[PDB]
């Protein structure tokens, strides 16, 4: 279960209450700035995520 | 500026008041009604010694 946690300090400074899975690593390195863009998969129960911030 | 900055509150000083490149506190104080400077300032001086 190598698979580690991510867990956020979102916008309002407090945490999100529970934390949630580093799905994978990218191998897709961008020319400009060093991206080894990652993707942490959340749960959201009160939709207290909206995807985009 | 409110969807990025996060704003707080802290403490602050205005008047920063140097001395030389010191920074100080300036302290003003008047004499007693019949009295003078000198037993005040001597008075301070009591009071600045400490």
């Amino acid at each position: 279960n190598g698979k580690a946690k991510v867990s956020l300090i979102t916008s309002d400074g407090i945490k999100f209450p529970q934390d949630g899975t580093l799905e994978f690593s990218d191998v897709t390195v961008d020319q400009t700035t060093g991206s080894i863009t990652l993707r942490a998969i959340f749960p959201n129960p009160d939709h207290t995520m909206m995807p985009g911030m | 500026f409110s969807a990025f900055s996060s704003s707080r509150w802290e403490y602050g000083s205005p008047r920063l008041e140097r001395y030389n490149g010191l920074p100080s506190m300036e302290i003003l104080g008047q004499a007693a009604p019949g009295k003078s400077t000198g037993e005040a300032m001597e008075l301070m001086e009591q009071l600045a010694s400490k």
